[PDB]
């Protein structure tokens, strides 16, 4: 997401925030 | 829109408590007859 | 069958009692700040609701302190402001404020929705007027708050079919003969996304009843 | 039976016995208990893995498409086996917890690298 | 500061009043309201018309309240608000129109510019500068400064009043910036410009200490944040301006003052702009550059705000008050016209009752 939309949700949910994910991994791991 | 002219003289107001009560009572006594 | 005549009694009566005590919104709506509760039921308010409700405004405590009511005047909400940087607000025509409460701050309001810029054809009745999220546009800013231009809406026109369903079709077509090698889409221009929190009709919505 | 309100919705009903559960696609009234009354049987699923490894699920295509033609509603569980059929597309939470499952073992490959 | 001819009340003495006795029309209304009936917006103008006392004040006050708090309360004619401000005036009861004025969610009062203007300048004529800048903050609050007579006699107030004030609480801080800012916005002369910074200047104080919702919540003003960027941009809009616009050493005095004094729950904006606070210091160089600016293009004033104000009142002033006075006899014999039709209204209704109770 651009990070601006990020950032709006961090505004509308500031205090109930887990950490920010970032992409999957392209493949499962094994 | 436009404003209802209300005139009190004119107008009859509500009566409470409506007793169908009796009526039902009436119905089952004329049955019980 | 024995005619059941007190369950007709009691249907009535109950009727009667429900159309003679119908609450009024100065009623329903009010709220204890304090403990965030609705002194009517008792029930308490969602928690993502509890700091809004300790800050923002309903919209007849906005109306109630401008002449006619504001008919005329822009409304926005804070969520929307919060949501969307495109303007979304409700343009005043009616207003009919509950009489009963003291500082004539319930009511009910109607108004020409205009959301992510795109304005409606006519006025319909607005819902969330006793939410504690309402803020009246100042007069000097309107100009400024009400402009926007319409960006290019340019969305997808058709999607693929799901895997399965696109292979049937093929194969219905080839077995009737066509030997056509166009795709099959399914056409979703007539489906519009319509955001989850566009205004519904409150003409359709219910009310609590009294208890 | 009259009910008040409610609509028809294509749902996996449990049958089986302990420890061996069996899944009835059927078209039924919202509010009917799960194993109850049913308008039509939709089809099947055996979640169990057979002697050949497979997961066996039959499905009443033409049926399916006639229910929800009619106005019948689709439960999450329904929704993601047609999906993994093909006959929808994959359900948003299907993807969504992929990614958080190769996340979560991506973080365990990092741990033992760690280590 | 106003004339004579514009305050006059002959005209308003002369109009068409059918006379009632208040003690009845006062019975009417107590047992409307007993049998929880709805009250003509036509009974409340005629009990507000046929006050003849300052007891009769009192009364009409009370069902004034009741009045609002009834089902046509949004039908109060604007001939009925006139007259109860007349009446007010006429009967040495200003505080009570003040009261009404300031409590107007509960008496539904909301005066036409006239009518402002009638009340601000009695205060004024009697020194009572307290009370005109009460009556300056209600037009603040209901944005009625759309009339130029208006805008001038709120902004000569304000000044006045700024004029003598050290200590500021920051709600008076709010009032006073949003009360210079709205006038001075219409106002496209060195004063209405001067009104304009000096207005950003006290918002933006008010922004930076107690929070951008203290600014904005229950006010005429926007929720966006940067009120001294905009007393900056006053700046550089006076830079770039015809020669006749100047830009007064008081208001820049105190945007610089608050700078100075500047540089020495919710969170309401996203995290990626930059705060107000991490601003300061641009903001502070950004007013040296551009005080050097104005200062070079000879763009400032050493008159003083309420001098000037002065000035362009006695310049503007006439032309104003004849344009007003225009309007509200325009607007009298409209009134007059309204009343007549409303009453034959009310006779078609009354008659058209009746032969629905005699049937
Ligand atoms: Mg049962």
């Amino acid at each position: 997401p651009p990070e601006r939309e990020l950032s709006r949700l961090r505004r509308l949910y500031q205090g109930h925030l887990q950490e920010e994910s970032g992409p999957p991994p392209e493949s499962m791991p094994k | 829109m436009q404003e209802r002219f209300l005139f009190p003289e004119y107008i009859l107001d509500p009566e409470p408590q409506p007793t169908r009560e009796k009526q039902l009572q009436e119905l089952q006594q004329q049955q019980e007859e | 069958v024995r005619p059941r005549l007190i369950a007709e009694l009691a249907r009535r009566v109950r009727a009667l009692r429900e159309q003679l005590n119908r609450p009024r919104d100065s009623q329903l709506y009010a709220v204890d700040y304090e403990t965030l509760t609705r002194p009517f039921s008792g029930r308490r308010l969602p928690v993502r609701a509890w700091a809004d409700v300790r800050r923002e405004s309903r919209l007849l405590q906005l109306l109630g302190r401008l002449p006619l009511f504001g008919l005329g005047r822009l409304v926005t909400r804070k969520s929307w402001l919060w949501q969307h940087d495109e303007p979304c607000y409700w343009r005043l025509t009616r207003v009919r404020p509950d009489y009963t409460a003291q500082n004539l701050d319930h009511g009910k309001a109607w108004g020409i929705l205009t959301f992510k810029g795109k304005t409606e054809s006519e006025a319909r009745e607005i819902e969330h007027v006793m939410y504690h999220d309402w803020r009246l546009v100042p007069k000097h800013e309107e100009e400024a708050f009400t402009a926007f231009t319409p960006a290019p809406e340019d969305s997808l026109a058709s999607v693929p079919y799901p895997p399965l369903l696109r292979a049937m079709i093929i194969a219905e077509r080839q077995k009737n003969g066509d030997t056509s090698t166009e795709e099959p889409m399914l056409n979703v221009q007539r489906i519009r996304m319509e955001p989850w929190d566009y205004p519904a009709k409150q003409e359709d919505k219910g009310r609590a009843k009294g208890t | 039976k009259a009910y008040r309100g409610g609509h028809l919705t294509i749902r996996l009903a449990l049958g089986g016995c302990t420890n061996r559960p069996f899944y009835r696609i059927v078209a039924a009234h919202n509010k009917c208990p799960r194993d109850g009354r049913f308008v039509e049987q939709l089809g099947s699923y055996d979640p169990l893995p057979n002697s050949h490894g497979e997961k066996l699920v039959a499905l009443n295509l033409d049926r399916i498409r006639h229910w929800i033609g009619c106005g019948a509603h689709l439960s999450k569980p329904m929704e993601k086996l047609l999906g993994l059929a093909g006959f929808f597309p994959l359900h948003p939470m299907m993807i969504t917890n992929a990614e958080r499952l190769r996340r979560k073992r991506a973080r365990e490959v990092l741990l033992a690298s760690q280590k | 500061l106003l004339s004579s001819a514009y305050v006059d009340s002959h005209k308003w003495e002369a109009r068409e009043k059918e006379h009632y006795c208040l003690a009845d029309l006062a019975s009417l209304m107590d047992k409307t309201f007993e049998r929880k009936l709805p009250v003509s917006s036509l009974t409340i103008s005629r009990l507000i018309d046929n006050i003849s006392s300052r007891e009769e004040i009192d009364h009409a006050e009370y069902y004034l309240y009741k009045f609002r708090h009834s089902p046509n309360c949004w039908y109060l004619r604007n001939w009925t608000i006139h007259t109860w401000i007349r009446q007010c005036l006429k009967y040495d009861a200003q505080d009570k129109a003040l009261y009404t004025l300031v409590n107007k969610v509960q008496y539904g009062i909301f005066p036409d510019n006239f009518t402002f203007n009638l009340l601000m300048d009695s205060f004024i004529k009697k020194e009572n500068y307290k009370d005109a800048l009460s009556v300056v903050f209600e037009v603040m609050m209901q944005e009625a400064f759309e009339v130029p007579s208006t805008q001038l006699l709120s902004l000569y107030v304000l000044f006045h009043c700024l004029a003598k004030k050290t200590d500021f609480s920051w709600e008076e801080e709010r009032n006073f910036g949003a009360s210079l800012l709205l006038p001075g916005l219409k106002q496209k002369n060195s004063v209405g410009f001067s009104s304009q910074l000096y207005g950003y200047a006290l918002l933006g104080k008010v922004e930076l200490q107690q929070g951008l919702r203290a600014v904005y919540h229950n006010m005429p003003l926007i929720w966006k944040p940067g009120y001294l960027d905009r007393a900056l941009q006053v700046m550089e809009k006076v830079a770039a301006s015809p020669e006749d616009i100047k830009l007064c050493r008081e208001a820049l005095d105190v945007l610089g003052a608050v700078l100075k004094a500047l540089t020495s729950k919710l969170v309401e904006q996203l995290d990626i702009e930059e705060t107000e606070q991490s601003k300061l210091p641009q903001y502070l160089e950004r007013f040296k550059a551009l005080h050097s600016k104005l200062q070079a293009l000879g763009k400032i004033e050493s008159e003083g705000l309420l001098s000037l104000t002065t000035q362009l009142v006695k310049e503007k002033l006439s032309t104003c008050e004849a344009e007003d006075i225009a309007t509200y006899e325009q607007n009298l014999q409209q009134w007059h016209l309204d009343l007549v039709q409303l009453i034959q209204r009310e006779q078609q209704q009354r008659e058209q009752a009746k032969q629905e109770y005699q049937a």
